C-alpha cells in the first residue's frame, strides 16, 4: 500500500465499531455472529495473545423474541 | 486374525499387496475380509516386460501403468 | 585407594544452567531443580507436537475468516477449490489472505464459480457437458 | 568471615583530566558484631534510605530502637572521615546512597522447657553497612501520570505485529 | 460483465481459463472511492477550543489545570477510556520488571 | 445433583450414551466396503484341483535359502592389519 | 452464462493479460513454489530456510520449477497444478549450509524408572531468492 | 528450551548472496601438537588436505602452530566478528575435513532458534489487508443510522 | 584434599571467566593478537571479493595520517632516525578522494537512469544516505576493511574509517575498469537501501506542500482531500481515511490517528507514487550486464 | 480434503501420490545441467520395480 510503517501498523489493527438490530431475533442467533465480532474471529490477522477486537452496539433488545416455549420453561439461576 | 494378517504381507496399513486368486489365499482372506479391502487388477497395457520393469505404476483405481510419465 | 567425585561442581551446573530463569527455590537447590528440568523437558517435546497441530487450526481461522468477508463459508471454499485442481496447502492459504487482498478474492471468486457449476450439473439431467471450470485435465 | 566493605576507602582513581564533571565523593563505612538482630535491624536502615545526613540523624534521634543510637554513632563517625580523611567539605552536604544489614556469627545455647526436652538458642548478631556520597539527595520518583499510562498504552497497541504471520 | 463475486469493495475480478487447460488467468485490478461516496474534512472542528484568547489585553496562559487523583480514581478513568478493564493498569513487582529481554528480537 | 453409581462404563448401572447418526455413518460405510469384499473372493480363477502344487519349486527353493543364510553363521575372519593397526596409536612427526 | 460466449471472453482476458505481461508493465512478483516437500510464498529478495541438507555448493544458483502460483498487483496466474517452465522462471542463490541449534526430546514415564534423552541437530540450508521472471508466451 | 535460550530472526549479514557470494570465513588456526598421540587427526589432516584446502578457499588465510599441546583446538573467524572454538580431539582424518568443510559454509551468525523459517523485506504486494479493504463504501459515506444534513 | 589435578585445573579456567565479565577488557586490534600476517591477509582480501587488486595501492589505501602522525611521535621519543621511509610512505588521502568523487557520480547514474522522476533534491539525499556515516562504517566493518586499516585509538573512528572504504574504491578504480568498480558499488552499497522506504532517506517536513508543486510541474491544478472512510470519532484510539482527489480521481489515500495526521500521509503516498518509488516497484537488477 | 473426489477422477486419495507435483525434480542448475535425483525418488521407483 506504499504506507509508512506507524500508519501502517495502525490502520490494519483498527477498531470498528458495529451495529445490531434486534427487533424479532432470538438472542442464540444474535449472540452467535456477536461473539465472532469481538472475539475477532472475522480478522484473517486473528491471533489470541493480539488485542484485535471490535466493538459491537446490539439495540432493541426488549424485543427479542425467544423460540418455542422458552419465555417459560428456560431458567436462569444464581446463589 | 493377527498371524493372518503377518502371513499376508499386509503389516503396514495402507500398502497395495498383491495376490493370487487361488482357493488356497481366498481361503485366508476370508477369516479377515473384514479387516482388508480387496479390488481386482486391471492390466490396460498388459502385463509388463523385462524392458519396462521401471516404469511400472500402480494407480488408485487399480489399474497398473506400464509407462509412466514418458519423457 | 579411595576414589573421590572432584567434578561435583560441573555435574550440578549442566542441570542449574537450564533453570536459571524458574520462580521460587527451583533456581537454587538442586533437588527441587532436577525435578522441575525434567519436567520441563518433557513439555518441550510434547508441546512441538502441538505446535504443528496448533498453527493449522490457526490457518483455518484465518482462512474462515478471510472467506467469510466474501460471503462463501470455509468447507465450500475449500472443496470447490480442490475440484479446480489447485493444490494449495493451508499455510500459503493464510499469507495469500492476509497479505494478498485482491489475489485471495479471486481464489474465493474461482470457489464460488466452481460450486455455482456443480449445483447445475445436479439440477439438470447430469449429461450437461462438464462446466468450463470444472474440466479435469489429466498430465500424463 | 569476610570483609570487603572496609577496603573499599583504599581505592584510588587516576587524576581527572581538566574541564570533566567532578568526581562526587564515596565514604564506606561498616560496623562489625552488633548485638542487635538482623531482622530488626534492617527496619532502620530502610528508613534512613536516600535522606540526607543532617534529617537521617534527626530521625534516628528521637527513634526507640536500640539500633537508632546505634546507627547514629556510626553516621557520625562516618561524617568525621569524610571531612577529615577524605577532602569533603560542606560536612552537610552528604546523603545516604545505601545502607543495608547483613548478618554476623551467632553463638548457640540451649533453651529449657520442661518434661526434659530443650531447643536451641541462637544469640544474634548482625552487621550495618553504609555509604555516603557527597551532593543533594536524588528526587523521589513521583507515581505515573494519567498521560503516562495513557502513552505507555498507546505505544504498546502500536508495538504489535502480525504474529505467525506470512 | 459476469463475476461471481461483486466488484464494489477491493477489485474487480475477471477469471479466465488458458486454451490450453494447464493455466488459469485473472485479470484484477483495483477499484478505486469515487468522489461522490466521501465526506468533506471536517477541518474546524475545535476551531475555538485550540485556539482561545482569554482577554485582549493580557497575553494567554498555558495553564495546565491538573487534578493528580488517587491511583483508585485514576484507574478507573483510564479503564473507561480506552475501553479496558482495571486489573492491567496496575504495576507489578520487582522479579517480573527484572526477567523482561532489555533488547528484544526485531524483524524487518 | 444426579450421579451415576460406581463407575460410570462397567457394572450394572451404566451412562445412557445413546448412538449418534455420525456412527450410524461409519457402520455402513464399513458394511458396503465388506460387502465388496465377499464378491470378489466368491469367484476364483484356480479350482482346488488346479492349484494342486502349482508352485513348489519356488517353496522349496525358499527354504532351501533359508537354510543355507542360517548355515553360514560363522566368526568372521581375523587379520593382520587390525593387529597391526593398534601400533600407529603413537604415530609422532618425528 | 453461455458456454459459447463464455470461452470467447476468456480470450479476450487472457489476451489483455498477454498483452499487459509483454510490455513490461507488471510490478513486483510474487510466486508459491513447491520445494523440499514445502509450499513457500516467494517474492524477489526473501531468503528461506530449508531443513533437510542440500547437495549444492556454497554460492551456487539453482531455478526452481514447481511453481504453483505467480502474480502481480493486476493480474495472477494459476497453475493445474504446476506452470510450465516456459512461463514462469524462478532463480535462488544458496548462502548457507549449518546446522540447527540443539533440540532437545526427553520421555519420561510416572513411577517406572524410564528416562531417555537425546539431543537432535538437524542440518539446515539457507537460500536467497534473486529475480522471478514471466515469459510473455500465453496461449 | 526455547524460553531458556536466546532467539533470534532468520538474517543474512551484510544482505549476502544478493548482488555476489562473499565467503563470510575469514580465518582458521590450527593448535596441534608434534608427540601427543591424541593429536594423530590433525597431523594426518596438515599432512595431505590442508594444502588442498587452501587451493579451494583462497579467502580464507590458514595458520598452523604446533606447540606442545594436550586437547587440540580450530579457532574460526568470520566477517561480522564472531569467533568459534572447536576442538578435532582424537578424530579421524574425514572428520576434521567434514569439521573444517562445515565452518566453511557457516555464515558466522550465532547458532540460536530462528523464530521464523523465512525472512522478506517488503512482503505487502498489491496492498496488506485492514478491516477496510473489502467493505462496499456508502453513498455520501453516511453511518449506519445518520440522518442526512439536508 | 582431594587428590588429583585436573578439577584444579579446570577450575582456573572458570576463574578467568568470571574475571572477564566483572572487568571487562578494552578492545584491542587484530593485529595485536598471536595469529597475524599482514600480506597474507591482504591477498586474501582481493580473491574474497572476487576482484583484482594491485598490492602497492591496497597497501596505500589501508594507512592513514594519523597512523603517519603516531608513529612519528614515537620515532622522536625513541630518537631514532626514519624520516628517509617514514616519511615516504603515501597516505590514502588522495585515494579516498578519488573514490567519493567517483562514487557519488556512479550512484546518481543508477538513480537517474532507474528512477527517471526523483527530482534533483531527492536523488541528492539517496546517495549521500547511501555514502553517509553509518551506513558506509557498518559496510566496512563486515567487510574486513577495518581489521585491515593502519590507524591510531581502536576501534577506529568513523569518520577515519569511511575515508579508508573508499579509498579502497579508488585503489579498485585504478585497477580494473571503470564499470568493474561500479559493480562492487552495486553489490555493497545500493543493497543496503533494500526494505528501506522513500522519506526515511529524504527527510521532508512539507509533504502538502511539495505535492502541489511538483503537479504544477506535472500540469495539474490542485489535490482535493476528502474523508473517505472512518471508524469512531470520539474514541482514544480514532482511525481516518484521507483521500486526495484531482479532477474528482483518487490518486493517493493514506491512515492515521487523526485528520490532520491522515492527510499528510495522503500526500506522502501520491509522492510515492509521482516519484516511482512505490513499494510494488520493480526490484533492483542485480544479473550480470 | 476431498479425497473421495481425487479417487473418483483416478488421482491419489492424497496429493502426495505420483502425482507430477511429486515425481518431477524441485529443483535444478541454473545452467541447465541435471540436479542428482532425490532420495525418496529412488526409493520410490525400487519398490514400485
Ligand atoms: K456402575
Ligand atoms: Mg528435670
Ligand atoms: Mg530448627
Ligand atoms: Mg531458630
Ligand atoms: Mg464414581
Ligand atoms: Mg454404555
Amino acid at each position: 500500500s506504499s504506507f509508512s510503517k506507524a500508519p501502517q501498523q495502525w490502520a490494519t489493527f483498527a477498531r470498528v465499531w458495529y451495529l445490531l438490530d434486534g427487533k424479532m431475533q432470538p438472542p442464540g442467533k444474535l449472540a452467535a455472529m456477536a461473539s465472532v465480532k469481538l472475539q475477532g474471529l472475522h480478522k484473517p490477522v486473528y491471533h489470541q495473545l493480539s488485542d484485535c477486537g471490535d466493538h459491537v452496539v446490539i439495540m432493541n433488545t426488549r424485543h427479542i423474541a425467544f423460540s418455542g416455549n422458552k419465555w417459560e420453561q428456560k431458567v436462569y439461576s444464581s446463589h | 486374525e493377527k498371524d493372518i494378517i503377518k502371513m499376508l504381507g499386509l503389516e503396514k496399513a495402507h500398502t497395495p499387496q498383491v495376490h493370487k486368486n487361488i482357493p488356497s489365499v481366498n481361503a485366508k482372506l476370508k477369516v479377515v475380509k473384514h479387516l482388508i479391502r480387496i479390488k481386482p487388477l486391471k492390466l490396460p497395457q498388459g502385463l509388463p516386460t523385462e524392458e519396462d520393469m521401471a516404469n511400472t505404476c500402480l494407480k488408485s483405481n487399480g489399474e497398473l501403468v506400464v509407462r509412466w510419465l514418458l519423457n | 585407594l579411595r576414589s573421590r567425585v572432584t567434578d561435583r561442581y560441573w555435574r550440578v551446573q549442566e542441570v542449574l544452567k537450564h533453570a536459571r530463569h524458574f520462580r521460587g527455590r527451583k533456581n537454587r537447590c538442586y533437588r527441587l531443580a532436577v525435578r522441575a528440568v525434567t519436567r520441563a523437558f518433557v513439555k518441550c517435546t510434547r508441546a512441538r507436537r502441538l505446535k504443528k497441530r496448533s498453527l493449522r487450526t490457526l490457518w483455518i481461522n484465518r482462512i474462515t475468516a478471510a472467506s467469510q468477508e466474501h460471503g462463501l463459508k470455509y468447507p465450500a471454499f475449500i472443496i470447490n477449490l480442490i475440484k479446480c485442481q489447485v493444490e494449495l496447502n493451508r499455510k500459503v492459504l493464510a499469507d495469500l489472505a492476509i497479505y494478498e487482498p485482491k489475489t485471495f478474492k479471486s481464489l474465493a471468486a474461482l470457489a464460488k464459480r466452481r460450486r455455482e457449476e456443480g449445483f447445475a450439473a445436479a439440477l439438470g439431467d447430469g449429461k450437461e457437458p462438464d462446466g468450463i471450470f470444472s474440466r479435469v485435465v489429466q498430465h500424463r | 568471615i569476610s570483609r570487603k566493605w572496609e577496603k573499599k576507602n583504599k581505592i584510588v582513581y587516576p587524576p581527572q583530566l581538566p574541564g570533566e564533571p567532578r568526581r562526587p565523593a564515596e565514604i564506606y563505612h561498616c560496623r562489625r558484631q552488633i548485638k542487635y538482630s538482623k531482622d530488626k535491624m534492617w527496619y532502620l536502615a530502610k528508613l534512613i534510605r536516600g535522606m540526607s545526613i543532617d534529617q537521617a540523624l534527626a530521625q534516628l534521634e528521637f527513634s526507640d530502637k536500640k539500633g537508632a543510637q546505634i546507627i547514629k554513632e556510626v553516621l557520625l563517625e562516618a561524617q568525621d572521615m569524610a571531612v577529615r580523611d577524605h577532602n569533603v567539605e560542606f560536612r552537610s552536604n552528604l546523603y545516604v546512597a545505601e545502607s543495608t544489614s547483613g548478618r554476623g556469627q551467632y553463638l548457640k545455647r540451649i533453651r529449657y522447657h520442661g518434661r526434659g526436652r530443650f531447643g536451641i538458642m541462637e544469640k544474634v548478631f548482625c552487621h550495618y553497612f553504609v555509604k555516603l556520597v557527597e551532593g543533594p539527595p536524588p528526587p523521589r520518583e513521583a507515581p505515573k501520570t494519567a498521560v503516562a499510562h495513557a502513552r505507555e498504552y498507546i505505544q504498546e497497541l502500536r508495538n504489535r505485529t502480525i504474529t505467525h504471520a506470512l | 460483465t459476469y463475476s461471481s463475486l461483486p466488484d464494489d469493495y477491493n477489485c474487480k475480478v475477471e477469471l479466465a481459463l488458458t486454451s490450453d487447460g494447464r493455466t488459469i488467468v485473472c485479470y484484477h485490478p483495483s477499484v478505486d472511492i469515487p468522489y461522490e461516496h466521501t465526506k468533506p474534512i471536517p477541518r474546524p472542528d475545535p476551531v475555538h477550543n485550540i485556539e482561545e484568547t482569554h482577554d485582549l489585553v493580557l497575553k494567554t496562559r498555558l495553564e495546565e489545570k491538573g487534578e493528580h487523583l488517587e491511583q483508585g480514581p485514576m484507574i478507573e478513568q483510564l479503564s473507561k477510556m480506552f475501553f479496558t478493564t482495571k486489573h492491567r493498569w496496575y504495576p507489578r513487582g520487582q522479579y517480573h520488571r527484572r526477567r523482561r529481554k532489555p533488547n528484544p528480537p526485531k524483524d524487518r | 445433583r444426579n450421579r451415576i453409581p460406581g463407575r460410570q462404563w462397567i457394572g450394572k448401572h451404566r451412562r445412557p450414551r445413546p448412538v449418534s447418526a455420525q456412527a450410524k455413518q461409519n457402520m455402513i460405510r464399513r458394511l458396503e466396503t465388506e460387502a465388496e469384499n465377499q464378491y470378489w473372493l466368491s469367484r476364483p480363477f484356480l479350482t482346488a484341483e488346479q492349484e494342486r502344487g502349482h508352485a513348489a519349486v519356488r517353496r522349496a527353493a525358499a527354504f532351501q535359502a533359508l537354510k543355507a543364510a542360517q548355515a553360514a553363521r560363522f566368526p568372521a575372519h581375523r587379520r593382520l592389519e587390525e593387529q597391526l593397526g593398534h601400533l600407529l596409536v603413537t604415530r609422532k612427526w618425528s | 452464462p453461455d458456454p459459447v460466449e463464455e470461452t470467447r471472453h476468456h480470450a479476450e482476458v487472457v489476451g489483455q493479460v498477454n498483452e499487459l505481461i509483454a510490455a513490461g508493465r507488471y510490478g513486483r512478483l510474487f510466486a508459491v513454489v513447491h520445494f523440499a516437500g514445502h509450499q513457500w510464498k516467494v517474492t524477489a529478495e526473501d531468503l528461506i530456510l530449508i531443513e533437510n541438507e542440500l547437495d549444492v555448493a556454497c554460492g551456487e544458483r539453482i531455478r526452481l520449477e514447481k511453481v504453483l502460483l505467480v502474480g502481480a498487483d493486476n493480474f495472477t496466474l494459476l497453475g493445474k497444478p504446476l506452470l510450465g517452465k516456459e512461463l514462469v522462471r524462478v532463480e535462488a542463490t544458496v548462502i548457507e549450509k549449518t546446522e540447527s541449534w540443539p533440540k532437545i526430546n526427553m520421555k519420561f514415564q510416572k513411577r517406572k524408572n524410564y528416562q531417555r534423552k537425546r539431543i537432535t541437530v538437524n542440518p539446515q540450508t539457507v537460500l536467497r531468492i534473486n529475480s522471478i521472471e514471466i515469459a510473455p508466451c500465453l496461449c | 528450551t526455547a524460553r531458556g535460550t536466546a532467539s533470534r530472526f532468520l538474517t543474512s549479514v551484510l544482505h549476502n548472496g544478493l548482488g555476489r557470494y562473499v565467503q563470510q570465513l575469514q580465518r582458521l588456526s590450527f593448535s596441534l601438537s608434534r608427540d601427543a598421540p591424541s593429536s594423530r587427526g590433525a597431523r594426518e589432516f596438515v599432512e595431505r588436505e590442508v594444502t588442498d584446502f587452501a587451493r579451494r578457499n583462497p579467502g580464507v588465510v590458514i595458520y598452523v602452530n604446533p606447540r606442545p599441546c594436550c586437547v587440540p583446538r580450530v579457532v574460526a573467524e568470520y566477517l561480522n566478528g564472531a569467533v568459534r572454538e572447536e576442538s578435532i580431539h582424537c578424530k579421524s582424518v574425514e572428520e576434521i575435513a567434514a569439521l573444517v568443510q562445515k565452518l566453511a559454509d557457516q555464515s558466522g551468525l550465532d547458532v540460536i532458534r530462528i523464530r521464523k523459517p523465512f525472512h522478506t523485506d517488503s512482503p505487502s504486494i498489491q496492498g496488506q489487508w485492514h478491516p477496510f479493504t473489502n467493505k462496499p463504501t456508502t453513498l455520501g459515506g453516511l453511518r449506519p443510522r445518520e440522518v442526512q444534513d439536508p | 584434599a582431594k587428590k588429583g589435578f585436573r578439577a584444579a585445573y579446570r577450575f582456573q579456567k572458570e576463574l578467568e571467566r568470571w574475571r572477564l565479565l566483572r572487568c571487562p577488557p578494552p578492545p584491542v586490534r587484530r593485529s595485536e593478537k598471536p595469529n597475524w600476517d599482514y600480506h597474507a591477509e591482504i591477498q586474501a582480501f582481493g580473491h574474497r571479493l572476487q576482484e583484482t587488486f594491485s598490492l602497492d595501492l591496497l597497501k596505500t589505501a589501508f594507512v592513514n595520517s594519523c597512523y603517519i602522525k603516531s608513529e612519528e611521535a614515537k620515532r622522536q621519543k625513541l630518537g631514532i632516525d626514519k624520516e628517509a621511509a617514514l616519511l615516504n610512505l603515501k597516505d590514502n588521502q588522495e585515494l579516498s578522494e578519488q573514490g567519493i568523487s567517483f562514487s557519488q557520480t556512479c550512484l546518481t547514474q543508477f538513480f537517474e537512469d532507474a528512477f527517471p522522476d526523483l527530482p534533483t533534491e531527492g536523488v541528492t539525499s539517496l546517495v549521500d544516505f547511501l555514502t553517509s556515516e553509518e551506513v558506509v562504517c557498518h559496510v566496512a566493518r563486515n567487510l574486513a576493511v577495518e581489521q585491515l586499516a593502519l590507524s591510531a585509538e581502536f576501534p577506529v573512528p568513523p569518520p577515519v574509517l569511511r575515508q579508508t572504504f573508499f579509498a579502497v574504491i579508488g585503489a579498485l578504480l585504478q585497477s580494473s575498469g571503470p564499470e568493474r568498480t561500479a559493480l562492487f558499488i552495486r553489490d555493497f552499497l545500493i543493497t543496503q537501501m533494500t526494505g528501506k522506504e522513500l522519506f526515511e532517506m529524504w527527510t521532508i517536513t512539507n509533504p502538502m506542500g511539495l505535492l502541489v508543486e511538483e503537479l504544477k510541474k506535472r500540469k495539474i491544478s490542485a489535490p482535493e482531500s476528502r474523508l473517505t472512510r472512518q471508524s469512531g470519532s470520539t474514541t482514544a484510539l480514532p482511525v481516518y481515511f484521507v483521500g486526495l482527489y484531482c479532477d474528482r480521481k483518487l490518486i493517493a489515500e493514506g491512515p492515521g490517528e487523526t485528520v490532520l495526521v491522515a492527510e499528510e500521509e495522503a500526500a506522502r503516498v501520491a509522492l510515492r507514487k509521482l516519484f516511482g518509488f512505490t513499494e510494488n516497484r520493480r526490484p533492483w537488477d542485480y544479473s550480470k550486464p | 480434503a476431498g479425497s473421495q473426489w481425487r479417487l473418483q477422477q483416478g488421482f491419489a486419495a492424497n496429493p502426495s501420490g505420483y502425482g507430477p507435483l511429486t515425481e518431477l525434480p524441485d529443483w535444478s542448475y541454473a545452467d541447465g545441467r541435471p540436479a542428482p535425483p532425490m532420495k525418496g525418488q529412488l526409493r520410490r521407483k525400487a519398490q514400485r520395480e
